[PDB]
C-alpha cells in the first residue's frame, strides 16, 4: 500500500483552521 | 451486452465503466469503476440476496441506514442500480466513492506512528459517536471495515450486520447471536448471546486500537470458545462482581468451571505504546460491558485531547426508533421494501 501522508493533509484537519 | 468481471455480469453501464475486480464475500462481489457522469472513481458492490430471507433483511438494513446517515467518517451511498420492475430485480448494485485502502491492508505493510494511531482512533470514534447517537449498532467493526485514503481520512463501511436497537425497548432475548468477526467479538456476545448492547462496538474498537499498536490481533481465537480463552488469558478471570452481572446461569457456570488466569499488564504486551493509549485501551477492553467506556467518554479521554471537539462532532438529527426494526418478514415482502427504498435512484441510465 505505502505512502501514508502527514495528518496535516487531511480534509478534517485542514477545515479546523 | 453488459460488462463482465471474472465470469460475473456487472450490469452497471453506461454510467459506470472500466470495471476492475477488488474482492468478494458472503456480502457479494465488489469492483472499482469510473463514473462517467460525475467524473469520479467509484466502488460498486453487486448483491444477489433475494432467495435468502436473512440476506434480504441485511440488505434492507444496510440500505435504510446508510441512506439516512450523513457523516464524514461514514461511507455514503452515491447511487443504487437495479431493474425497473420488481420481477426482473435479481441483483442490486450499490455505488460509493472509491477509497484507496483499508486498515487491514495498511497494517500488513506498515508500522503506524503514534500520531497516526491517535488520529485514526479519533475518526473511528467520531464516526461511531454518530452511529451510536442514531441508535444503531454496527456489530462488525474491524480493520478491513475501516477505509482510508492516504490523506489520512478514514471512513467506516460495511453496515451488513448493522441494526437499530431503540433504547426505549429492552432487546434482551431478541438480538441475533454470533455477530462481529471472531477476533473482534466482545465477551458478552458469547455469554449474553441475545442481550448484548452497543458496548460491543467499543470492544471492537479496543481490539482495533491494540492491532494498530502492534500490527497483530490481540485475541486471535481459532474457534468460538477459544476466543473467550484468549480474552481471559489477557484480562484474567473476571471478578466476583463481574461474574454476578452475568444473568445466564449456564454461561456463568461455564465461566466458573474455567481454570484461574491472571491479568497480563498492558505494558508487558505493549512495552513501547503511549501510556494514555494503554489507559484508554484498558477502558475499552473491559470485560464487564456495564463498566466499559462509552463513546463520548472515550472521545474525551486524554489520549484524544488534541482532536476532541464536541462542536465539530455531528450526531444524528433523527435517531432511528423501534418502527424501523420490525423487518422480520417473509423474503418476498423484504424484496418489496428493498424495491421501494431504492426507487429514489430510478430511472438509471440505459
Ligand atoms: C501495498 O503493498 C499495495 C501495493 O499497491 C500500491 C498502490 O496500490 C493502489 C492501487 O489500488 C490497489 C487496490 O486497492 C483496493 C482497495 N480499494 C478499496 O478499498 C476501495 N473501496 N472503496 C470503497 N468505498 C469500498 C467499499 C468496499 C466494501 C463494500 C461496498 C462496496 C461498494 C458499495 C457498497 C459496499 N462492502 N464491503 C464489505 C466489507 C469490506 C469492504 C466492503 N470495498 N472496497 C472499497
Amino acid at each position: 500500500t505505502a505512502q501514508l501522508k502527514p495528518i496535516e493533509s487531511s480534509i478534517l484537519a485542514q477545515r479546523r483552521v | 451486452g453488459p460488462e463482465m468481471v471474472r465470469g460475473q455480469v456487472f450490469d452497471v453501464g453506461p454510467r459506470y465503466t472500466n470495471l476492475s475486480y477488488i474482492g468478494e464475500g458472503a456480502y457479494g462481489m465488489v469492483c472499482s469503476a469510473y463514473d462517467n457522469v460525475n467524473k469520479v472513481r467509484v466502488a460498486i458492490k453487486k448483491i444477489s440476496p433475494f432467495e435468502h430471507q436473512t440476506y434480504c433483511q441485511r440488505t434492507l438494513r444496510e440500505i435504510k441506514i446508510l441512506l439516512r446517515f450523513r457523516h464524514e467518517n461514514i461511507i455514503g451511498i452515491n447511487d443504487i442500480i437495479r431493474a425497473p420492475t420488481i420481477e426482473q430485480m435479481k441483483d442490486v448494485y450499490i455505488v460509493q466513492d472509491l477509497m484507496e485502502t483499508d486498515l487491514y491492508k495498511l497494517l500488513k505493510t506498515q508500522h503506524l506512528s503514534n500520531d497516526h494511531i491517535c488520529y485514526f482512533l479519533y475518526q473511528i470514534l467520531r464516526g461511531l459517536k454518530y452511529i451510536h447517537s442514531a441508535n444503531v449498532l454496527h456489530r462488525d467493526l474491524k480493520p478491513s471495515n475501516l477505509l482510508l485514503n492516504t490523506t489520512c481520512d478514514l471512513k467506516i463501511c460495511d453496515f451488513g450486520l448493522a441494526r437499530v436497537a431503540d433504547p426505549d425497548h429492552d432487546h434482551t432475548g431478541f438480538l441475533t447471536e454470533y455477530v462481529a468477526t471472531r477476533w473482534y467479538r466482545a465477551p458478552e456476545i458469547m455469554l449474553n448471546s441475545k442481550g448484548y448492547t452497543k458496548s460491543i462496538d467499543i470492544w471492537s474498537v479496543g481490539c482495533i486500537l491494540a492491532e494498530m499498536l502492534s500490527n497483530r490481533p490481540i485475541f486471535p481465537g481459532k474457534h468460538y470458545l477459544d476466543q473467550l480463552n484468549h480474552i481471559l488469558g489477557i484480562l484474567g478471570s473476571p471478578s466476583q462482581e463481574d461474574l454476578n452481572c452475568i444473568i445466564n446461569l449456564k454461561a456463568r457456570n461455564y465461566l466458573l468451571s474455567l481454570p484461574h488466569k491472571n491479568k497480563v499488564p498492558w505494558n508487558r504486551l505493549f512495552p513501547n505504546a503511549d501510556s494514555k493509549a494503554l489507559d484508554l485501551l484498558d477502558k475499552m477492553l473491559t470485560f464487564n460491558p456495564h463498566k466499559r467506556i462509552e463513546v463520548e467518554q472515550a472521545l474525551a479521554h486524554p489520549y484524544l485531547e488534541q482532536y476532541y471537539d464536541p462542536s465539530d462532532e455531528p450526531i444524528a438529527e433523527a435517531p432511528f426508533k423501534f418502527d424501523m426494526e420490525l423487518d422480520d418478514l417473509p423474503k418476498e415482502k423484504l424484496k418489496e421494501l428493498i424495491f421501494e427504498e431504492t426507487a429514489r435512484f430510478q430511472p438509471g441510465y440505459r
